[PDB]
């Protein structure tokens, strides 16, 4: 839970960091938190501490500091394919979405979806999409 | 050569007999007028749009059918008068224009208007119906406003038997430009032409190239896109297209090449191609601005900055009248800011480009 807990800190640092008004919040936050997890540990009776415990410490330090479409996917999809190229080959977009769990009728949707916003003009061939 | 007919076709001068594009609009027209000229009763119509709607030419089109119906014994006959405001060195002068053009009389700019104003507020002898073409009417603006007044009040007198259509680009002329009573009178009669959807454009280019299989049709679709997602205008979409016959002559390729030259900033460029003390300088400047964060800043702390500059890049010591002399070389193209006639030593200094498109010259 060290990792976790870590990042939890982390996030709470830089959020009270953010803030002007917040609490300075140095090791003794860190150290607080342990001490509320260990004795949640210890009210439960248990001689490991638990992410539960964890969640409970985090959850009563936010409280008390707060008393003071197909389309889109295939588009992201044809889009991980222009690293560095205008033009991408029909056959390598159509695979990659197919294999993302799409059939090719919802790509074929969703490149004439997303041709009628003139961000792109496929060839007549069906070989070959040239990025506008 | 089919090339040489593309270019023949393609040409801004070659107007169409007529296209269905705004035949709407047209048949609109078309009654408004018809029904003054069969009425014996005039009117007025403001009409305001973009440039590059085919506003004139729909206009001239409408005059053109009239006439050739006028010819056909259909409807009475009618004298038509057109001015420009833009081809006027005065205002007042205007109503030479209109007098010269109907009684052929020279007479000076009051002259002029009040013999106007007692040809058409006095009962004389029957003469034909009026119709008077104006173009560019915010142009003929004046402080006094009488002009405009004139021009919109004359044919609601009954005797006037004037029709006047009024093209403009703004549609706000008659609510913040026009006073309260000529507001009404051009009010609930104003045209708006919308630009043409890539649809139109494409539907244009296709009955310019009748019958002529030149061009392919995915270069003609980017085309039409492409000004449908910049401006919408047929002249820069028929100088794409010659420019682009112009760079086959020497694909999507040939399109591309004339838009991107026609219509991107060449600001880049000139940095690049900038010599290496004017580099040194925009380096320093921008130095000095991140240093400071203020987007003004005087002669001497970027002389310090450039100073300190050159003693890094070892660079020999340079005097000051070299760094003005670059300064206003600098200025002279519009890359720079700075008033140096008189002051030398305190010039604010100010860019003309944006910061992120100095750095992306600069890092190449
Ligand atoms: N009905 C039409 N269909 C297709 N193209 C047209 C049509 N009418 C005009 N054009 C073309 O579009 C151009 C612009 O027409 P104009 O009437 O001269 O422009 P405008 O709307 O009057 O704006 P300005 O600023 O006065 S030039 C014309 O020169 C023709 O080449
Ligand atoms: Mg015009």
């Amino acid at each position: 839970l060290a990792d976790y807990i870590t990042a939890a800190y982390v996030e709470m640092r830089r959020e009270a960091w953010a803030s002007k008004d917040a609490t300075y919040t140095s090791a003794r936050t860190l150290l607080a938190i342990l001490r509320l997890s260990t004795a949640l540990a210890r009210l439960r009776m248990v001689d490991v501490v638990e992410k539960e415990d964890v969640n409970e410490a985090i959850r009563l330090m936010e409280m008390s500091k707060d008393s003071l479409r197909p389309a889109d996917v295939i588009f992201a999809t044809v889009r991980e394919l222009v690293s560095g190229g205008r033009s991408v080959r029909f056959s390598e977009a159509e695979q990659r979405c197919v294999s993302r769990g799409f059939t090719p009728a919802q790509f074929q949707a969703a490149l004439d979806e997303y041709e009628e916003l003139n961000v792109w003009q496929v060839n007549a061939s069906r070989t070959r999409i040239t990025f506008v | 050569s089919v090339l040489e007919e593309a270019r023949l076709r393609l040409h801004v001068s070659a107007v169409p007999e007529s296209l269905p594009c705004r035949e709407q609009e047209f048949q609109d027209i078309y009654n408004f007028v018809e029904s003054k000229l069969l009425d014996h009763t005039g009117g007025c119509m403001y009409i305001s749009g973009v440039p590059g709607t085919g506003k004139t030419a729909t206009v001239h089109e409408v005059i053109r059918c009239l006439q050739q119906a006028a010819q056909a014994n259909d409807v009475p006959p009618f004298q038509y008068i057109e001015v420009n405001g833009m081809k006027l060195t005065e205002p007042h002068q205007v109503y030479v224009q209109i007098l010269q053009k109907l009684t052929g009389q020279k007479a000076t700019a009051n002259h002029a208007a009040e013999l106007l104003a007692k040809q058409f507020c006095t009962r004389g002898s029957p003469q034909e119906t009026t119709v008077l073409l104006v173009d560019e009417l915010d142009l003929l603006w004046t402080h006094k406003q009488d002009i405009m007044y004139n021009l919109f009040d004359w044919p609601t007198h009954k005797e006037a038997r004037l029709v006047v259509l009024a093209i403009a680009n703004t549609m706000d002329l008659p609510e913040r430009i026009m006073m309260n009573r000529v507001s009404s009178r051009l009010g609930l009669t104003r045209m708006c032409f919308q630009p043409y959807t890539y649809s139109q454009l494409q539907q244009i280019l296709r009955s310019r190239l009748k019958h002529l299989k030149a061009f392919e049709d995915d270069a003609i679709q980017l085309v039409a896109r492409k000004v449908a997602a910049l401006s919408g205008d047929a002249r820069r979409c028929l100088d794409i297209c010659r420019r682009a016959t112009e760079i086959c002559e020497f694909t999507i390729a040939h399109s591309m090449e004339a838009v991107d030259e026609m219509f991107s900033s060449s600001y880049i460029t000139a940095i690049k191609n900038s010599s290496v003390l004017e580099q040194s300088f925009l380096r320093a400047i921008l130095a000095e601005f991140r240093r400071s964060g203020l987007e003004e800043a005087t002669f001497q702390q970027i002389y310090s900055q450039h100073v300190a500059l050159c003693r890094m890049e070892g660079l020999p010591y340079p005097t000051m009248s070299e760094t003005m002399a670059v300064c206003s070389h600098l200025g002279s193209c519009r890359l720079l800011l700075v008033e140096p006639s008189r002051n030398d030593l305190l010039l604010r200094v100010r860019l003309n480009v944006s910061q992120d498109d100095v750095l992306y010259a600069l890092k190449d």
